[PDB]
């Protein structure tokens, strides 16, 4: 039964999923919550830095990748190094080749091909990793959720990593305000910080080791770090 | 038996699991095929089945043509008799390029039952179930109908029959071949071969067929040509206005 | 050396010389130049002695394989193409210039190949150094509608014609006749037009003026 | 699925050796029986025929007996098929010292790489292990005579009389006893032949049911002469011993 | 795709036994009479071919396969698998004897190669070996004539008279007496026949038996017509007609 | 590297007519000047309904030219009937990456039903060129003028007979390399027409 | 430099009668400097004898390549190597080496053992077979080799006086040249006996 | 378990290996797309489903060019159709490089099929599990097809496929019957939204967004174009109309 649609990627299922996407999607929430919301002119992320052990150094984990594109990661950290590793490699030899600069959709396709060659053999594997792309294009402002089902849609909002559901109900609701705000940054960062504390319950939200990510076209990618994120608490 | 289905073994009764299910599923497809030489033709018809409306009653095939002369009707379900119709076709063409001569019937039947056998020895690749009829009039050996059947076994024939059917078939031109003392049709017009064979085909699977029930495809010597719609009809009009 | 290859109404006939020279010094009269691929597919070789008969014999036995293997009668239009892939894949750093005959219930067949990675068609041919008297010969007397007999007798005096305005050109000839009905025919030694040579004899050597420094024996197993 | 139907045999035993290769073992002592005698003027080899009847081609007897040298031969107890991947590499290694060095290979050299291949079949890949021993027969002008025997275990010794195949135990404990190191061939050929017969149990054992080969000094050669032995000259041999059986 | 099966799929067990070999030696007997004569005065073999269906012909099949001009074999079992080892081996005899050596191979050094393809097939995981035993029959001036038989162990024996496939053991028997040292070519083509027509009856006829020989040729095949070089290959192999004939004199 | 080398009848043609195209062809190979060959199959089919006339090295074009057929075979198979555009790219692909050793002067020209006939003509180096006629070889410059003028199109079957069978027979006069038969080859879709016409003949007529 | 003539060589075979001959010399050189007089070029194999001519480098090659193809056929067959066979052997390991180096005009000499008849064949780097029961001559004075030969042997001679002609052929062919001088041998091979005779002749 | 749904090395004695079965009855639960055919081009629809409102309108896309004037869209599981998308432009590609011209629908259909088929004969390597309904415009005029799991495929004159199969299948018929093909292209576009309206119905826990496109010889030019602007509102009226509103 479980041994059959267990390290078996040749098998399916009439539904479609085996027990090895459903337990992808379990990792993804035992990584911390990070959130998303975008405008149309600059995409943001809020993610927190809650240290798992007593003696360890806040490091960031939100990771830039490009000047016009970065994720932040919910789930397993291998996992998410070895596509960021893929995704660098792809966005110099996009820039080199073709001067082409990426949009979310691509990279996305991109990486639903990686993982589908490595679920065609029993000594690759599936992945245990959500990822949260922003980037600004031309096109305006992006925000993507890559699911190692192969599940890509960009959204205007999103939250990935633990208890979800807070920030989801808040982020469909304050949609409408957020999406028609345009040229203004302060207002989008404070509201995801928000967000997030919906998504918290019982857990920690800490003043200093908080760590907020912006993209747009008058932001070129940075992470806000230690002071000054306080004046969007 | 033997336990063909998790190990690459042999079984004491010396036929495979993969062997045994292959000689059975060829038919699902709810077909019946029948080939039959001419004196100085060979002629095939098979049952066409078009269940839908949803579909062109003319891009459902089982008769390919894999050469300029030679042609191969596949009894299988149709993943496999494409895949068997791929491989074939370069066959066909890289035997050209390279000794100069395009392919005759017996050569492409050899190559393909070894091939069949290379898979059931393998434990990395699975092997077809298919039973692939090969038909033309070659250059030298005349007259041709050579049937190939799923285990990599082949062998020549007078003329053949396929499908749950075979054996009604197979009683009739039994008959005829015997009466004329012959093992070909002593008629050498492919018109009258045609005829001749819808004929037979009625009488043995009791339905009266149509042009869209019914696909042919005609061998002469050096070229191989289908009988469309209109080409069909034709035929059938003669058989439905005598006794 | 001349090879000649002639077409007639019911086989195609080959024919050629076998001297091979060091010089102008005749190292041997009789060494082969029809070479059997199959009992019908018989083979002239012009060129380099030795490219001609390792590479005849290097297609030969994949084409003695892939006549079994497919179960059928050998075919000169398999050797051909065979033959001219190869020479090509080289580029004619084998020089190897062929005349393939052969006959098969498909017809007669003549075709010659040259090193370059060429095939021809015609219906005389010829090759050689040769092969300028040979195919004068060749190309006059042939006419529409030919026998056996006409065609050895061409056959012959084409062979003939070579050796004698090319002195590059003796030996004995060596005929091979492939009829459709029959197989082949190979006729060694059809006509031997020349002949050997003088002597003025020779004599007892005196054992005052051989010497031997010193006297061993050494066994024939040492092995 | 196809990532455990693997057999997963060919590591170890908490016995200390290779499920496989233990299993093997008991196959080459189902099979037919070589016999190696060392002695001081020659090495004889015998090993009885296994499957004798008319039907088989009784004139030959080589079927196990290959020379793989001028001045060595082997001895087959195992399977004929298993045999000839082994036979075929030694003699091409003999080869290749030869060329090398310019000297014939020593029998302990020819031995070792045998035997670090017979490991290897079970080290890389994960295939089953061979279903023979040899017992090898050979001369080197650094040590006199010398006989070995190697197994799929890849562990080889060197005896003065050794059995392999089926009945180690009857022959060995016979040669023991009557071994001695002033025997000359003729002599170890009627030692041979005794116990060749205590280990068969017949009404009469016949020349064509036996291969034979010994390996003397000679009287041709100051090295050694390698004598090959077909049943006519089995037949011969056991009028001189006066040993019918 | 590769890299499942790499384990080999005989194994032993401490009756030595190699799992595959033996249900593929069971398919050899279920196979049809086949046998191999050596007369000491030739070689004859002679088998049966045989319809499966009522329209299928006979002459297009044969069970008699060319290895070389002159090396001639035979086998019981599965028909895939002899076509399939007969392409290989095939293979060997041209490229390694013919172009390297410039002879027709050594039969015994052939049986050698054909041995070594089929233990291989079985060392080699993720593969089996093949389900037949093949009879290898040839002539050299060396060897004289010889016959052996290559098993589907890939272990090899020479026997003076066998016969593989249904009614082996009687069939041999019979063959044993009335194989002399000395046996005179007709006689050999009569016992054979005799043998074919103990195992089969209601369609037993001449020109379903398949009968070919070493020793008699034609000349007037092998490009002799002509002038000869050479008398050439010893194994010509018998039509329908020449089968029937002798039948009625049987 | 190959040694000596081959030459062919140098002035090649495929012009259009009422229902199609007819291809014509003067064929001689020399290899120096010994006449390696009077009459030569150089008028080759490359599928049923499109033929070639091949030009330039003897060698090479037939080299070339055989690989052509066997993608040209397996494409007709899989991927339905080829056009004239088709095989001409087939063509011009092997020359290019291999210009380098081949010499290959080549008019493809068939016919198709939907857009008549059709002459593509890839010079050395190779490059496909889309025209309503052509003329190819190192002796067409020489009746550029005549070919010109008198080309038209939708003429008498008669008419381009005789047109072509002069057109060579005045070209192979004034140029050298030229000689042997002249061979034509009728393409329309009741099939393919073969002509043959001796020295003796074409000169006269 | 020189391809072959650095140490030059010749090499002669004749038939005879039961009987062949193939006589060789023995110089050593470094270009025109003859060095030693002694440098051993015919080995056998079996029964086979195998005179090679032409650079040392590449007799020696050879005679170790030729060791191991017979020595593996010797062992399967149980069975030595036939003059009939080795031919074609050489033929087949020559032209594959037509591409590689080589620059070697080997002689065969033997007696069958298998119709009990004389042998011999020559070859060069090119490995034209040269099919003669006459007399065959390689190497750099093969010229003049043929028509000392062609001149002097009669036919069917006894092992003396098969013996003289060869001698003879060898020690005038020789005196015209230094490239073969420092000494010859001369065997003169039954199926039985093999003789070995050094000549006493030139040198520089 | 049984290696009939472990392992595809093997035939089954049902003809089919379980797993590829199972990859057509997860086609079926899923998404509705739908294939029109006419006389001068070919429609494509698909039904693209709303979960929030937290999607952008058309800015995700299911339809995707291959070329310039073949137009795909899939429906099922999202990995396997963009692995079957990226070789099917590795084909076209290289058939316009290769042969200088646009590349034939049954051509193109050949080329994905047999891919289609070397992933179910292999037992480690994953089946697809998407049908694909593609087509376009060509130089002897529009195909529709369709591509299955299995690597089946023929031509279509209407297609249908997901949850919503049935309605929407009934509808097309009536409609292609009605008419000689379909009519034109133009009057398809409305008929084509109609049907995955209606399939709508089927699933009214969830919202729409109706996409369409066409490729279409003369209301085309030879091209595949995503179906917007007026084009779009014009079919929504129409759907709106029947099915009441």
């Amino acid at each position: 039964f479980r041994n059959n649609y267990d390290g078996d990627t040749v098998t399916f299922s009439p539904t479609g999923r085996l027990f090895q996407v459903e337990y992808a999607l379990e990792a993804i929430k035992q990584g911390s919550v990070t959130v998303g919301l975008r405008s149309n002119t600059h995409a943001v992320l809020v993610a927190l830095k809650r240290n798992a052990d007593e003696l360890s150094s806040y490091q960031k984990k939100i990771i830039k990748c490009d000047e016009h594109m970065g994720l932040s990661l919910a789930g397993l950290a291998p996992d998410a190094r070895v596509l960021s590793n893929y995704l660098r490699q792809q966005c110099n030899y996009s820039s080199l080749v073709f001067n082409r600069k990426l949009a979310v959709e691509r990279a996305g396709h991109l990486l639903c091909d990686k993982a589908q060659k490595n679920t065609q053999s029993y000594g690759g594997r599936p992945y245990g990793v959500g990822l949260l792309i922003i980037g600004y294009d031309k096109s305006g402002a992006h925000l993507l959720e890559f699911q190692p089902s192969g599940n890509v849609t960009e959204l205007y909002g999103t939250a990935i990593g633990a208890r979800s559901q807070g920030a989801k109900t808040y982020l469909e609701r304050t949609l409408d305000t957020f999406i028609k705000i345009d040229g203004n940054p302060d207002e989008l960062i404070k509201a995801g910080v928000e967000a997030i504390s919906q998504s918290l319950r019982d857990e920690s939200l800490t003043v200093d080791n908080l760590s907020i990510a912006i993209v747009g076209k008058d932001t070129p990618f940075t992470i806000y770090d230690g002071e000054a994120v306080a004046k969007y608490i | 038996a033997g336990y063909d289905r998790h190990i690459t073994i042999f079984s004491p009764e010396g036929r495979l699991y993969q062997v045994e299910y292959a000689f059975k599923a060829t038919n699902q497809t709810n077909i019946n095929s029948l080939a039959v030489r001419g004196k100085d033709c060979t002629v095939v018809i098979s049952q066409k089945k078009v269940p839908d409306k949803l579909l062109d009653p003319t891009t459902v095939s089982y008769i390919f043509c894999i050469s300029r002369t030679i042609g191969m009707v596949v009894n299988g379900p149709i993943p496999d008799a494409r895949n068997a119709a791929l491989r074939a076709k370069a066959e066909a063409a890289e035997f050209r390029y390279k000794y100069g001569y395009d392919m005759p019937c017996d050569v492409l039947a050899k190559r393909m039952a070894n091939l069949s056998q290379i898979y059931t020895q393998r434990a990395y690749m699975r092997p077809l179930g298919v039973i692939l009829t090969f038909v033309s009039v070659d250059e030298e050996l005349g007259p041709s109908i050579y049937k190939t059947d799923p285990a990599g076994y082949y062998v020549g024939y007078k003329a053949t029959a396929t499908g749950p059917k075979q054996q009604e078939i197979t009683t009739n031109l039994e008959n005829h071949f015997k009466k004329s003392k012959i093992d070909h049709i002593n008629e050498e017009s492919w018109e009258k071969v045609v005829e001749f064979a819808i004929t037979h085909m009625i009488d043995a699977l009791g339905t009266e067929f149509s042009k869209n029930d019914l696909e042919v495809g005609v061998a002469t010597k050096d070229k191989f040509f289908t009988l469309s719609a209109e080409n069909i009809e034709e035929r059938l009009v003669a058989i439905a206005e005598q006794d | 050396t001349t090879i000649v290859g002639v077409k007639f109404n019911n086989g195609v006939v080959i024919a050629a010389d076998t001297r091979s020279t060091q010089g102008p010094i005749v190292a041997d009269k009789n060494c082969a130049k029809l070479h059997r691929i199959s009992p019908k597919i018989w083979c002239a070789g012009a060129g380099t002695a030795a490219d001609t008969e390792a590479v005849t014999q290097l297609i030969g036995s994949n084409i003695e394989l892939h006549s079994l293997y497919t179960s059928r009668e050998p075919r000169v239009v398999s050797a051909l193409q065979m033959l001219k892939q190869h020479l090509f894949k080289y580029q004619g750093h084998i020089g190897a210039y062929l005349i393939v005959a052969g006959v098969d219930p498909t017809g007669s067949h003549l075709f010659s190949i040259h090193a370059h990675g060429s095939t021809d068609v015609g219906y005389y041919l010829s090759l050689g150094s040769g092969s300028l008297a040979a195919m004068a010969v060749l190309e006059s007397h042939w006419k529409q509608d030919l026998t056996k007999e006409e065609a050895i007798k061409l056959a012959s005096d084409a062979i003939q014609a070579g050796i004698w305005n090319d002195l590059g050109s003796g030996s004995n000839v060596d005929v091979c006749v492939m009829e459709i009905g029959k197989d082949a025919e190979y006729l060694r030694n059809y006509l031997t037009p020349n002949v050997r040579e003088e002597k003025q004899k020779s004599y007892k050597f005196p054992r005052g003026t051989t010497a031997v420094l010193k006297e061993s024996i050494v066994n024939i197993c040492d092995i | 699925g196809s990532r455990r139907y693997d057999s997963r045999t060919t590591i170890f035993s908490p016995e200390g050796r290779l499920y496989q290769v233990e299993y093997a073992l008991e196959s080459i002592s189902h099979a037919g029986t070589a016999i190696g005698i060392m002695a001081s003027d020659g090495i004889v080899l015998a090993a009885e025929r296994k499957v004798t009847s008319t039907l088989l081609e009784q004139d030959t007897s080589t079927e196990k007996l290959y020379k793989l040298n001028d001045k060595i031969a082997v001895a087959v107890a195992g399977l004929t098929a298993d045999a000839e991947i082994l036979i075929n590499t030694a003699r091409i290694h003999a080869q290749n010292y030869l060329k090398t060095y310019n000297e014939d290979i020593p029998v302990e050299i020819l031995v070792r790489r045998l035997s670090d291949i017979k490991q290897g079949y079970t080290q890389h890949g994960g295939l089953r292990p061979f279903g023979v021993s040899f017992i090898y027969a050979g001369y080197d002008d650094r040590y006199g005579y010398q006989l070995y025997t190697s197994n799929p275990s890849g562990n080889y010794t060197g005896w003065k009389a050794i059995s392999v195949g089926a009945n180690t135990s009857a022959a060995q404990t016979l040669l023991q006893m009557d071994y001695k190191d002033d025997m000359k061939v003729d002599d170890a050929i009627e030692l041979a032949l005794k116990t060749l017969s205590k280990t068969t149990d017949s009404s009469a054992l016949t020349y064509d049911r036996l291969e034979f080969a010994t390996i003397r000094k000679g009287a041709n050669d100051g090295e050694v002469y390698q004598k090959i032995f077909k049943p006519q000259e089995i037949k011969d041999i056991l009028v001189k011993t006066g040993i019918t059986k | 795709m590769t890299d499942r099966y790499s384990f080999s799929l005989t194994t032993f067990s401490p009756s030595g036994k190699l799992g595959q070999i033996d249900y593929a030696l069971t398919a050899v007997k279920q196979g049809v009479t086949s046998l191999g004569i050596k007369a000491t005065n030739g070689v004859v073999i002679a088998t049966e071919k045989k319809s499966s269906s009522p329209l299928a012909m006979s002459e297009t099949l044969s069970k008699v396969s060319l290895l070389t001009p002159d090396i001639g074999a035979v086998y019981s079992g599965m028909g895939p698998d002899y076509r399939v080892l007969v392409d290989k081996s095939r293979k060997v005899a041209h490229t390694s004897y013919k172009r390297i050596y410039g002879e027709y191979p050594p039969t015994k050094l052939l049986v050698s190669e054909v041995a070594k393809i089929m233990q291989e097939a079985t060392q080699s995981g993720g593969v089996r070996p093949f389900g037949v035993s093949l009879l290898i029959a040839g002539h050299d001036e060396f060897n004289g004539f010889s016959l052996y038989q290559v098993d589907p162990s890939g272990s090899y024996f020479p026997w003076k008279a066998t016969a593989i496939g249904k009614g082996s053991v009687a069939a041999k028997t019979f063959l044993e007496k009335r194989w002399n040292d000395e046996l005179e070519l007709e006689d050999a083509i009569h016992i054979a026949l005799l043998t074919l027509k103990e195992s089969v009856e209601g369609e037993f006829n001449g020109d379903t038996i398949e009968l070919a020989i070493i020793g008699d040729e034609n000349p007037d095949l092998l490009g002799y017509t002509g002038i000869p070089t050479d008398k050439g290959p010893r194994f010509r192999k018998l039509t329908s007609q020449e089968i029937n004939d002798r039948l009625e004199a049987l | 590297l190959k040694k000596g080398e081959v030459s062919l009848g140098t002035s090649i043609m495929a012009v259009t007519f009422k229902d199609g195209v007819i291809l014509g062809a003067d064929s001689r190979t020399t290899t120096g000047a010994y006449i390696a060959n009077r009459v030569t199959d150089k008028l080759t089919r490359v599928h049923d309904k499109i033929w070639c006339c091949r030009s330039g090295s003897a060698a090479d074009t037939q080299a070339i030219a055989d690989i052509v057929q066997y993608h040209l075979e397996l494409y007709t198979s899989q991927y339905g009937t080829p056009s004239t555009e088709t095989a001409a790219s087939v063509f011009k692909e092997l020359c290019y990456e291999n210009k380098d050793n081949l010499t290959a002067g080549i008019i493809v020209a068939g016919y198709d039903d939907k857009n008549k006939g059709e002459v593509y003509t890839i010079p050395l180096g190779g490059s496909v060129h889309k025209l309503p006629y052509a003329i190819a070889g190192s002796g067409s410059t020489f009746i550029y003028g005549y070919c010109d003028k008198n080309f038209r199109e939708n003429m008498s079957k008669e008419e381009t007979v005789d047109f072509i069978k002069h057109s060579l027979s005045q070209a192979i006069k004034w140029d050298g390399s030229s000689g042997g038969v002249i061979r034509m080859v009728v393409l329309t879709a009741a099939g393919v027409e073969r002509l043959i016409f001796y020295p003796d003949e074409y000169e006269q007529l | 430099s020189d391809p072959s003539s650095i140490n030059g060589g010749i090499v002669v075979a004749m038939t005879g009668k039961d009987c062949v001959a193939i006589a060789c010399d023995l110089r050593l050189g470094s270009q025109s400097l003859g060095v030693s007089n002694k440098f051993e070029k015919i080995f056998h194999y079996g029964h086979v004898f195998l005179g090679i001519t032409g650079l040392a480098t590449d007799v020696t090659t050879l005679n170790e390549m030729f060791r191991y193809k017979t020595n593996l056929y010797k062992l399967k067959e149980e069975r030595a190597i036939e003059p009939e066979t080795f031919t074609q052997l050489v033929s087949s390991s020559l032209y594959e080496r037509r591409f590689g180096p080589y620059f070697v005009g080997p002689v065969v000499a033997g007696i069958n053992s298998k119709s009990g008849k004389p042998f011999i064949a020559g070859f060069d780097l090119i490995g034209c077979i040269d099919e003669a029961k006459d007399f065959i001559v390689s190497g750099t004075a093969s010229d003049q080799l043929f028509g000392m030969c062609e001149s002097l042997y009669e036919p069917n001679l006894e092992p003396e006086d098969l013996f003289e002609t060869i001698s003879q052929a060898l020690l005038n062919a020789a005196d015209r040249d230094a490239l073969s001088g420092w000494g010859a041998v001369v065997y003169i091979i039954k199926k039985d006996e093999v003789v070995k005779r050094y000549l006493k002749m030139r040198q520089d | 378990g049984t290696g009939y749904d472990l392992s595809n090395s093997v035939f089954s004695p049902d003809g089919r290996n379980f797993q590829v079965e199972y990859a057509v009855k997860a086609v079926e639960n899923g998404t509705t797309s739908i294939g029109i055919k006419c006389n001068d081009g070919v429609v494509f629809a698909v039904e693209k489903l709303i979960t929030s409102k937290l999607l952008v309108p058309q800015k995700n896309v299911k339809i995707q060019v291959v070329d310039r004037h073949i137009g795909c869209v899939y429906s099922g599981l999202i990995p396997d159709g963009r692995h079957l998308v990226n070789r099917g432009r590795e084909e076209a590609a290289s058939f316009k490089k290769l042969y200088k011209t646009p590349i034939p629908i049954p051509a193109f259909a050949d080329r994905l099929g047999q891919y289609v088929q070397a992933h179910t004969l292999y037992n480690s390597v994953r089946p697809f599990g998407v049908s694909t309904i593609f087509g376009g415009v060509d130089k002897n005029g529009a195909h529709l097809y369709m591509l299955e799991p299995s690597g089946s495929y023929w031509g279509y004159k209407g297609a249908a496929t997901g949850k919503g199969r049935q309605s929407a299948k009934a509808e097309l018929e009536k409609l292609v019957d009605h008419h000689p093909e379909g009519l034109s292209a133009r009057e398809a576009v409305k008929q084509a939204a109609k049907i995955i309206y209606l399939a709508h119905e089927d699933n009214k826990e969830k919202d729409f967004e109706l996409e369409i496109s066409w490729c279409s010889l003369s209301e085309t030019n030879g091209l595949h174009k995503f179906v917007k602007g007026d084009l779009l509102q014009e079919a929504i009226d129409f759907a709106q109309k029947e099915i009441n509103g």
